[PDB]
């Protein structure tokens, strides 16, 4: 199956005006004729050959596209197609194949002088075929050589439209002039079903079942987009079958069984006794019948939903069908439309639908994230060679790479502030010499800071700052390739600056783009891409398969293959996790970066909200940013080849579908950003560390020491009696049992050592130089021993006695210890 | 030597240059042709960003080479 | 090139004794016959028949000539230079042999007195004097001859010398000290008190040198004292005229105030020859002045009180009129006692004049060191397990050998032991267990080592309660050389190649050891006590000089005080630390050291002022051992005041006595820096508060966010459905709003956030409207997310901010805020 | 062979014993002649204590040697 180069009815100039030379030169003109040659009116519009002119003309090419696309699906999906005598199948039809055959069919119902359809298939099909060789005559110059080799090749799509001798299996060609002619028969004539079961079995061989639901369903779409009325299907319905071929019908013996040698029989032959015609209910559930159509117990509604009948035949009136019988670009607009419709439509019928466009709301970690983010740009001061350290926590190159890959980070780029957008200079100022390094081993590292300072930064308020940094990144190629390849998981030889820097700066610049973007959203984007040869060629396979797994169906839903199918080939995160560049100008993808690789982007449900860049001035980039969110695939829908690139390699567009659903969403393990955060939150709890060293203290005995002896030496020595009574009797013993309690740390004793301290008026009663001296002596030791006391006697069991209600919830009980503290 | 640089917006610019031009070098002539403010400008040549300072050399560009010339502005 | 002594004194010899009793009996006991003073005189009652020449002058001139060859032995190891004899000696070089023979002419010299006769009669009373001591010779030629006296021809030599019929005084050492005896006797209250002295000082001086001479004056006085004699003053500036001695006569002064003086030499004066207008005698304040006197007295510008110190004039008298003056004049026994106890305290007062002096007898207090050392001591015999090979490790410190060996150099382990109690006592047995296979080495070498907990299981101990348990450690001490001789060495710090274990026990045995002692003795604390020990040759004759050298600067004083030099003497020589630091064995029979044991060295401890607290060790049954252990306290030193050769030991070397006198004084305090004890105790009491570590880490715990984010995501998937009514509308506007500031709350740290939200938890009346399954489900989740912020919103909003308050307040040493703070903690 | 033992009470006990004899019935001999029971016996050679189970002929008592004998009892 080889690759299509993106030739499509609705876009080729050639086949386009062979459809006007028919209609301005046949289709469009009155009948000369008896059958029909009176004209119909649509809503004062008139058309001169209702049945088989311009409509019905380009409805059979439509079909003949999509025949051949379905056919190509088919053989890649790996089924067996009938094959012409050279081997071939309507699966190997090439563009310039296909476009002679649409232009023969332009002219295949030219030839008509009425709507007779019961002789002079000759003669008209003869005028066909002059009509169509004078037009070749007239633009012989163009035709010749680039759309016919030659008039050899003229003279065998002139014999496809003559038909001397009905060959209609010779070759792609006549089968798909004659099919295309056949599906546009299907239609209201009654019974439905067994019109559709006849048109159905004459396809089904040439591209399969699966092929000729998705023909039949598309044509039913055709009908409609044409101001065609369209029947419904019952598969018990009890008129009596038809027979198309030959108008007949078949019998039910009188005997319990269908006749056959199954039988013909005529319309007038009569039957026997109580012998009876086959109805289509019947008809449908014979086994031969189920086994070629699958049509058997379901049901088709007619007419276009949510429109009832009324006014489903205003719009079958409506002016807009003389505009498809006589204008060609709007009827081929119409079928455009409906072609394009088809190709979404089985997409969204695979997947959990949603009625949310927007983004979802953050999870736990996304908030944390951006919580540690508003950190780091708070204080850059954190910000290392190896790591971040900040709030005894160290974050290192591993952490930075989980938030890009696990987190929105355009959600948590929601949870930051203005606050942190002005601190994009002071992180910057920090990283003045922080070299970055452009991906291209060639180019130059630059640093950071400096260039931002000097290059990028214009001054002013906030809205500023953020265009200075959407600026940045549209116009620095060291930077954004760098960020982008580490953003995407896919960067070489990065520094773990680089990775924070795009872990900092992916969120803020979402932001930036989330609150300067003002234009509604285009729903059209491009994306270049400069991919390997080898990685190209796995999207190409991934999408084809993809795309031969998307079909409409009448009957046989295989969504769940198409479900089954996306999931295996999506490449949807070669899009993701980055503030990704778009343009709403293909050229500036194709012709000013020379891209081998162009995502078309279609987002017709506004999922992927695009983010104005810079400005829009004409000869600008036209740039958009997107930053994938997590429930929204890049569905591929038409894979084309494009021509070559300025270097000479070979360039292909996918055409891309933004589709939202549940079953997308990723599923990350959490805590990767919590835990870290709740460590910061630690609190340091220096004053009570304080007060346990505090609490370790060795008492200073020497002091006490140093006062007995003091007090010795005066208490030997004192000729005043009352002083050494009182040295004797009521000091020397307070120190002696000071220095026991606190040399055993007893509290016992220290709380009642205090009471024997003497006052500071017994310490009065002498003026001596030595003995105030002494008083200031004693009432250190007497601070140094309560302190003690209320320590170890007082405060320290009081934090037991409160730590331990708190080991057992008690908290009230854990608040009472610190309140009800008892004396000594 | 001769190269033009051309635009989204159709019109081909042909400059007169020589190889030890460096790209401020491009710019200004093509301001004073088209008169297109220096650091509106970027210029870009088989896809990749000319940088200031750096020569028409130094990129490889040579006789009648193709430059693409882009208006970038920040935003606001 | 002085010979040691062999202890020989008049207070100990029985001829000496003897010869005096002889005296009393037959001449100094019996009335006068003649006319001068023969009248007896009574003293409480008590007839003394010869009051100045009688038994108790007799006998102070026995006591001076005794402590006259003790001061001139003194003042020849000075190196003093002593007037020569013809022969060549000094009075330096007098034999004990020749003391007892020159006693016992002393004994006689007075015996022929008729009555208190001086000038008239003196050959007859020196002839009758001569036959009295020929005829107790006579009398005693068996047990005098030749012991004493080595022939006829040495009896008659001492005979010659009590007749005295050329006034040969200077001819031998015997006629020196028996003259000089009986002249310091006259030193008394005859005016002029500083003429009497000065001239019998010069007599004495120039044999024994001035130092010595002091010494023998001094003395004297207290001889005086003893024996109930009257002391005179010594007043350097009395202007009574100068009496010259000899001839009891004057100088004189002429019209100028000159002493007249001969072609020069002071002219004698007879006292009845008065003189010329305008002349004068010479005063006593003149004399003294002399530059002649002033080179061979040290008496100028010096005062000496007359009495007694302390004692009033009309006491003074009362006690010279005692009773006890008749005994001494007539109880040869009761006077030698007196003189005995003086001349014994002239060799201590001198001792302690030479250091600060000290009043309290008693150990002192425990110091902080000793306390701690007491408490480690304590929970080391608690926790035997703490014991280790190498070490003690006991609450996280580690306490080598060194730490041990500290604290027996350092501590005052007796101290230690009065603070130790019964339990720690009862330990023992629990410590001996653990130790059970320790082996202790005698420091005989050739003796086999001896498992210590075993040993004391199997062989010492002998059941009972703690004071049996006191008794039997007691015996392990007294009895077993194996252990005691490891002890006493490591606890002197001069033991070789000793284990860990032998010095840890040795450091807590020693303290158990000394309670044990103090709990146990009740024998009062004996005053002379005797210590062997079997000393090297080389080490005992360095103790020989250090105490020689130490006594011959230890020398009592009239005017000149050399207690400087004793000090520096002391201190270079002293030997007390051979009996401190250990629990060191004494007895009060000096032969169990010199006869059970053979010791070649015997201390003799004096211990007057009861200083060394000595112990009961064991029993004192007669043939037991009379121990006593005293452990030596750290200001008192053994000074030696004798050193007595005394004969041979059962293996013939040399023993020697040195008697020692305890003295206590603040310049024996060793100086030890402190905290080699309270270091380690405070180490090992710092608190591991893990209360307060778990309370840290409660607020350390991190909140559940992602439970809560979660619980949001139930309760509005719980809305989207009506199920209860209106249990949908409660849940989005009651309970969702309290978990959206719940979260917001707990993603800051918004303690006024977290306060506020738990005032908007619906009460559990408000659940009572709904009583769905899933209804009760979540107010069992909500009841989770409220006990969340609860504990977060008290802790960060007011136990942490009240303990950081209550510290800062701590930390600014204001307690009172400090307990504020965590009483007046508000409401949220 | 004869030895004699000196106490300190003054008494002088004259043992006959064989130089194989033990300390422990040298004491024993000792309470046949005097009571004193062997437990209170501490028995001294030339300043050593003699130990209980070892030989007269172990610590080289010969013919005529002295030894010395003290009480030694526990306290209490």
């Amino acid at each position: 199956v080889p690759t299509w180069n993106g030739f499509s009815l609705y876009t080729d100039e050639t086949v386009r005006n062979a459809a006007r030379y028919a209609y301005d030169n046949y289709l469009g003109k009155p009948y000369t004729g008896t059958v029909e040659a009176t004209p119909v009116n649509f809503g004062g519009q008139m058309v001169y050959r209702q049945h088989h002119g311009l409509a019905h003309t380009l409805r059979t090419m439509a079909y003949a596209e999509i025949i051949v696309e379905e056919a190509r699906k088919a053989k890649l999906r790996g089924e067996s197609l009938k094959t012409f005598a050279d081997g071939r199948t309507l699966a190997d039809v090439t563009p310039e194949e296909l476009r002679k055959i649409m232009i023969a069919q332009a002219f295949f119902v030219t030839g008509r002088d009425d709507e007779e359809s019961s002789k002079n298939y000759e003669k008209y099909h003869e005028q066909s075929r002059d009509a169509f060789l004078k037009y070749v005559e007239e633009n012989k110059s163009t035709l010749i050589p680039d759309v016919f080799k030659d008039e050899k090749d003229v003279k065998f799509y002139a014999d496809v439209i003559e038909d001397k001798d009905h060959k209609w299996a010779d070759s792609p060609a006549h089968v798909l002039v004659n099919q295309g002619h056949m599906v546009d028969l299907v239609r209201v004539k009654q019974p439905p079903e067994s019109y559709l079961e006849y048109y159905f079995s004459q396809l089904q061989p040439w591209i399969g079942s699966t092929a000729t639901e998705a023909v039949f369903a598309t044509q039913r779409q055709f009908f409609h987009a044409t101001y065609e009325a369209v029947a419904g299907f019952d598969s018990e319905n009890k008129e009596p079958h038809l027979v198309v071929d030959g108008l007949g019908r078949y019998v039910i013996g009188q005997d319990g069984n269908p006749i056959r040698e199954l039988k013909f029989f005529s319309q007038k032959k009569k039957l026997e006794e109580n012998q009876r015609y086959m109805r289509v209910d019947e008809y449908l559930k014979l086994d031969e019948v189920q086994k070629r159509f699958p049509g058997a117990g379901k049901k088709l509604d007619g007419g276009l939903p949510g429109l009832k009948e009324y006014q489903y035949l205003q719009r079958l009136n409506s002016i807009n069908r003389a505009r498809c019988e006589n204008d060609v670009d709007f009827c081929l607009g119409q079928l455009q439309t409906a072609h394009h419709q088809t190709k979404i439509t089985p997409i969204k019928r695979a997947f959990q639908s949603s009625s949310e466009k927007a983004r979802r709301q953050p999870n736990m970690d996304e908030i944390a994230a951006a919580r540690i983010v508003q950190q780091i740009m708070a204080n850059p001061d954190c910000i290392h060679d190896d790591h971040v350290f900040l709030n005894g926590q160290k974050l290192e190159e591993k952490f930075f790479r989980d938030l890009l890959a696990k987190c929105d980070m355009a959600i948590v780029g929601s949870l930051l502030n203005d606050t942190d957008i002005r601190n994009i200079d002071t992180l910057m100022q920090h990283e003045r010499n922080t070299e970055f390094h452009s991906t291209d081993a060639k180019a130059k590292p630059v640093k950071l800071g400096e260039t931002w300072e000097k290059t990028i930064r214009s001054g002013g308020g906030v809205t500023q700052i953020k265009h200075d940094l959407i600026f940045l990144m549209q116009n620095d190629a060291w930077y954004h390739t760098r960020v982008n390849a580490i953003a995407q998981n896919r960067d070489k030889d990065s520094t773990f600056k680089e990775v924070l820097i795009t872990a900092l700066m992916t969120p803020l610049t979402n932001k930036s783009l989330m609150d300067t973007s003002r234009s509604p959203a285009p729903k059209t984007l491009f994306r270049g891409l400069d991919l390997s040869e080898e990685f190209k060629n796995k999207l190409i396979n991934q999408a084809e398969t993809i795309i031969a797994n998307t079909t409409e169906h009448l009957f046989t839903d295989l969504s769940t293959e198409a479900f089954k199918q996306i999931k295996l080939n999506d490449f949807s995160q070669v899009s993701a996790r980055t503030c990704a560049s778009t343009s709403t100008n293909i050229e500036v993808p194709r012709t000013i970066f020379g891209s081998n690789t162009i995502f078309e982007i279609l987002d017709p449900d506004g999922l992927l909200h695009p983010k104005q860049v810079g400005t829009h001035v004409s000869g600008s980039e036209s740039e958009y940013s997107i930053y994938l969110p997590e429930d929204v695939a890049l569905v591929p829908i038409k894979v084309s080849f494009d021509g070559k690139t300025g270097k000479g390699k070979d360039r292909h567009i996918f055409t891309l579908v933004a589709v939202k659903s549940p079953d997308f969403t990723p599923r990350h393990e959490s805590g990767y950003a919590v835990g870290p955060l709740l460590k910061m939150q630690t609190p340091k709890l220096e004053e009570i560390q304080r007060l346990v060293e505090q609490a370790r203290e060795e008492p200073d005995l020497e002091r006490v020491f140093n006062l007995q002896s003091r007090v010795a030496r005066q208490a030997k020595f004192s000729t005043e009696s009352g002083y050494k009574t009182f040295l004797n009797e009521k000091v020397a013993p307070v120190l002696e049992q000071s220095l026991n309690g606190l040399l055993d740390n007893n509290v016992t004793i220290l709380g009642k050592v205090l009471s024997a301290f003497p006052s500071d008026g017994q310490w009065s009663a002498f003026n001596s130089v030595e003995a105030r001296q002494m008083k200031i002596q004693m009432d250190a030791i007497k601070q140094m021993v309560e302190k003690k006391a209320v320590l170890e006697g007082q405060i320290l069991p009081a934090l037991a006695q409160c730590q331990n209600a708190l080991e057992k919830q008690n908290i009230a009980g854990a608040l009472q210890a610190l309140r009800n503290i008892p004396s000594l | 030597m001769q190269i033009f640089v051309k635009t989204l917006t159709g019109k081909t610019i042909t400059l007169e240059v020589e190889p030890s031009d460096t790209i401020e070098n491009v710019k200004a002539k093509i301001q004073d042709k088209e008169g297109i403010p220096p650091d509106q400008q970027a210029l870009i040549f088989a896809g990749k960003q000319l940088e200031d300072g750096r020569t028409l050399s130094d990129y490889n560009i040579q006789k009648e080479s193709t430059l693409h010339l882009v208006l970038r502005l920040r935003g606001g």
